[PDB]
């Protein structure tokens, strides 16, 4: 088990899944197109921002 | 595969590729039936002769 982690922009969250592309996809962390296990997103404004 | 998903790819691919090999087994089946018939006359004009 390997847990990655980062944090985006809201906008671009759509844009981890499989088979996307784009300024975050191709650029800075790509996922591969046979990906298993699953990702979980939530949103964070009170700490970050 | 220009316009739609690679995930999601898989399935559709691979409803057309069963397809064309469900539809060689209907031409060899025929063959299969028509090798069967022309051996009679391959049997009985080994007779005549």
């Amino acid at each position: 088990v390997y847990a990655d982690s980062f944090v985006i922009r809201g906008d671009e969250v759509r844009q981890i899944a499989p088979g996307q592309t784009g300024n975050i996809a191709d650029y800075n962390y790509k996922l591969p197109d046979d990906f298993t296990g699953c990702v979980i997103a939530w949103n964070s404004n009170k700490l970050d921002s | 595969f220009s316009r739609l998903d690679k995930v999601e790819a898989e399935v559709q691919i691979d409803r057309l590729i069963t397809g064309r090999l469900q539809s060689l087994q209907t031409y060899v089946t025929q063959q299969l039936i028509r090798a069967a018939e022309i051996r009679a006359s391959a049997n009985l004009a080994a007779t005549k002769m």
